[PDB]
RNA sequence: CAAGUCUGGGCUAAGUGGUAAAGGAUGUGGCGCCGCGAAGACAGCCAGGAGGUUGGCUUAGAAGCAGCCAUCCUUUAAAGAGUGCGUAAUAGCUCACUGGUCGAGUGGCGCCGCGCCGAAAAUGAUGCGGGGCUUAAGCCCAGCGCCGAAGCUGCGGGUCUG
RNA sequence: UCGAUGUCGGCUCGUCGCAUCCUGGGGCUGAAGAAGGUCCCAAGGGUUGGGCUGUUCGCCCAUUAAAGCGGCACGCGAGCU
RNA sequence: CCGCUGAAAGCAUCUAAGCGGGAAGCCCGCCCCAAGAUGAGGCCUCCCACGGCGUCAAGCCGGUAAGGACCCGGGAAGACC
């Protein structure tokens, strides 16, 4: 049970469902073997089973659904920290050039529809079109430049703890 | 872990199901259940 | 299902030496309790132990009154070879008969024990069944 | 290449179970079955263990032997042929029973592409 | 023909700034055969003579610029093989034959009370009672004379056309001399 | 490889079927209980996260958050004999307590029928094989007809005993 | 199986297998490092010379990353010993 | 073994369905055979319809050096072959 914001343009077919509108331009897969509610202006889940199993089914369609909007709406950024007193990162190329020792520092890229910035060497983030795929390749970097909890410093998603 | 007899320990941690798998998440290293 | 020599005969008449019946405490109501449903010639020590382990994790009230006791006897090995057997005795046990009234967990509310007795559960030899008697428990 | 149209037949969804079996009685009869489709055709779900079994045939690979076909190509194959017998008849038949990846005339791709397609 | 190839010329090696060891090779440009390609239907091999004049005694880079001088007009010099770089090379063994257990095989045989009492080779076992009769395994008496050989990383120094001629490093050219070895570079490692 | 990819009503989604025990675990599917949603209910969220409680052995530190003994009182929104992360005892969070928002079904134990971990193996693999996941088929209960022995009848002949 | 299957140890040739010694990948520590320990996954390849002992096994010598368990009539006598 | 995305439990969950992270391992890659893989595979080069007999004469004769073979002469090719 959800509405379909302004610009939210969906397109219900095969079985996928395109949802586009501004800093969100999106064409998703929306399942073959259960039920699509789309109308003009609000949407919401069918009940092609209506018991518990495809329950959860499209509980989390409902979810995903309200997703390509929230999405296609105002798109997705993730918070990342850079904790390293050494450990530093900032854009460079159309990429991020982190440095955490080792020697070679990286460049790692946001294939098209991925995007990320430095506001400012120490705090990183990324923002993407959309939810899943962002905090994927985001946490992506986010284990790969390590989080080593020894004793503090890595990268680490936002608000997190110490230890001992 | 003891891969057989996995029973709860902080006291939330969590029976999940991987696999038709019981393994036993929680938020301490400390319980890393795993049948 | 093959048994003891005759009792004042091969092992006949003992103290089947054990631990007692009666641990735990009164009350008129709440039957708290444990039974099985196996069947075999339970284990004496085995047994012995299981109960008193349950007594072990308690100490007080919550009848721990233990309805089982080991009388008839096992043996084997003791002479030339394999063919000819004399007899070495050991393993005194009683027949578990396929379920039973087993030992109690008895009073009015006390939940420590009915855990306790699980715990002595958990602890004897064959499955056995964990339960309440005529009226509940509390 | 191209050929007569004794037996016109094609795949897909299908169960693939008694459709070779019908493969087969016809095979048997005497009837020349030329048929395409592999990949659309289908079989029981559990995808997963699906793909285990036929791998099964796939590493089947013991010293003397053991290939085991790659393709859905096999894969039909050796079921049809597992309802055949080896003596004279059942062999020409197997000559005589013919299929192709998708069409080179007028859940049944996952196995065999996952183990050899 | 997709490669490069000619004969085997002989080893030797001295110079160098150490001094290292080589073989020479024997070949011109063993003309144009036709040339690889799948193409329209199965196309292969063709050969509109343009041959010797005893053959009828008989009778997509490394082969594309194969295209280059086969169209030339059959021959194509050997050295694109330049200043040390890694063909690799096939020889046809030489003819060793049919031996025993022991250069077929390494394998210690007769130890010593008996090394020597009138007995000495001939491997020692086939296989356990139970398991059953014969593996395919254990080789046997497995002649070696004819086997197809080579080998890779091989480094090739330099080349000189006194006749068409080149100059690598550490010969094991297999055969010998006055005999049959082919050169390709592949999967280099020491690329 | 001869004969219902019969039809009927359940339950399986692990190939279980194509061997295993104790023991696991809001798996799934069917049956009984305690507490409420207009003292408008469990998880969300706001919040005070009450005071005499900091009582005894050991204290060197129990003063719930060392362990052995208690488990009362309370002014007042109740209470928390404060189960809980710690530390040197103390010193913060957590619900065992509920307003508004919600707002309509939530948390429980027995009884079950079906199923996954436990359940490592030696020349190579295995439902017999090819095979199959709401007639697949398996597994349960329903009716159905067809298969199949030299066994029983037709067909005809042999034979001994009365 | 007694009209018969030749019982040790060694030899030489080996071939599985995993409960993996060494390897790699893991999660865990009372893990900082480092090296250790706990177990899960994996058998690729690899897994040394003496010494004394008919011995296997074993004790000791010097190495090593290692110096693995066990199957195959405790594999091998129509192959020795 | 670790994550993201998220139901069913209007609050979590790597999670049945959706996507990735990750092994000296598996498949491929390297090299070595190899269509007698009876499903005899490709390609090119070259040789042209001899004879006379009953027929679905798919049976008997010169043949084409298309070619090859025998014998001889020689090979790290090798028991013979």
């Amino acid at each position: 049970p959800i509405e379909i914001p302004a610009g939210v343009t969906v397109t219900v077919n095969g079985n996928t469902v395109t949802v586009k509108g501004p800093k969100g331009e999106l064409t998703r897969t929306f399942h073959p073997d259960m039920t699509i509610t789309v109308e003009g202006n609000v949407i919401t889940v069918t009940r092609p089973s209506d018991e518990k199993h495809h329950r959860a089914l499209h509980g989390t369609t409902r979810s995903l659904l309200a997703n390509m909007v929230e999405g296609v709406s105002k798109g997705y950024e993730k918070a990342l920290e850079l904790v390293g007193v050494g450990y530093r990162a900032s854009k460079q190329g159309k990429k991020l050039v982190l440095s955490v020792g080792y020697s070679h520092p990286v460049e790692i890229e946001p294939e098209e529809g991925l995007e990320i910035e430095v506001p400012s060497q120490t705090k990183i983030i990324v923002k993407g079109a959309d939810k899943q795929r962002v905090g994927e390749l985001a946490a992506n970097i986010r284990a790969v430049r390590p989080p080593e909890p020894y004793k503090g410093k890595g990268i680490r998603y936002e608000g997190e703890l110490v230890r001992l | 872990k003891v891969r057989s007899s996995v029973k709860k320990m902080c006291d939330n941690c969590k029976v999940v199901r991987r696999h038709g798998r019981v393994l036993v998440i929680c938020s301490n290293v400390k319980h890393k259940q795993r049948q | 299902s093959i048994k003891p020599t005759r009792r004042e005969y091969i092992s006949g008449i003992p103290g089947k030496g054990i631990a007692q019946f009666k641990m735990g405490n009164n009350t008129y109501p709440a039957q708290v309790e444990n039974v099985v449903e196996k069947p075999v010639q339970i284990r004496h020590n085995a047994l012995e132990a299981a109960r008193n382990a349950a007594n072990r994790f308690v100490q007080n009230s919550g009848k721990f009154r233990i309805r089982k006791f080991p009388f008839h006897v096992i043996r084997e090995q003791d002479g030339d070879g394999m063919r000819a057997p004399f007899g070495k005795s050991v393993g005194t046990a009683a027949r578990s008969h396929g379920a039973n009234h087993d030992f109690i967990a008895w009073v009015n509310p006390d939940p420590a024990v009915e855990f306790a007795w699980r715990r002595a559960y958990m602890k004897v030899t064959p499955t056995v069944n964990i339960d309440s008697s005529p009226a509940g428990n509390a | 290449a191209e050929f007569d149209a004794d037996v016109i037949v094609d795949a897909r969804d299908c169960i693939m179970g008694r459709v070779a079996s019908q493969v087969a009685e016809q095979a048997l009869d005497g009837e020349t079955v030329a048929v395409v489709n592999a990949e659309r055709a289908v079989i029981t779900g559990r995808e997963e263990q699906i793909v285990e079994k036929y791998e099964k045939r796939v590493d089947i690979g013991n010293d003397n032997g053991y290939f085991y076909p790659k393709r859905p190509d096999g894969i039909f194959k050796r079921t049809i042929r597992g309802m055949l017998p080896k003596k004279q008849r059942g062999r020409e038949a197997f000559e005589s029973v013919r299929v192709y990846l998708g069409n080179p005339y007028d859940t049944l791709g996952e196995i065999s592409e996952t183990l050899g397609a | 023909v997709q490669g490069f190839a000619g004969y085997k010329a002989g080893m030797t090696p001295r110079e160098g700034m150490e001094t290292v060891p080589v073989t020479v090779i024997e070949t011109p440009p063993m003309r144009a055969v036709a040339l690889r390609a799948y193409e329209q239907r199965p196309l292969t091999e063709v050969w509109t003579d343009e041959f010797h004049s005893e053959l009828d005694r008989t009778l997509s880079d490394r082969l594309d610029h194969a295209l280059d001088i086969v169209e030339d007009g059959g021959e194509h010099a050997m050295n694109i093989f330049r200043a040390g770089e890694y063909a690799d090379v096939a020889g046809v063994t030489k003819g060793k034959g049919t031996q025993g257990p022991v250069k077929r095989w390494g394998v210690q045989k007769r130890k010593g009370k008996h090394a020597r009492q009138g007995w000495r080779r001939r491997i020692g076992n086939l296989g356990p009672w139970n398991p059953s009769r014969v593996r395919s395994t254990v080789p046997q008496q497995g002649q070696t004379g004819y086997h197809q050989r080579t080998e890779l990383n091989k480094r090739l120094i330099d080349i000189g056309e006194g006749g068409p001629y080149t100059l690598v490093k550490g010969s094991v050219p297999g055969p010998d001399k006055r005999l049959v070895p082919f050169f390709r570079a592949v999967r280099p490692n020491d690329q």
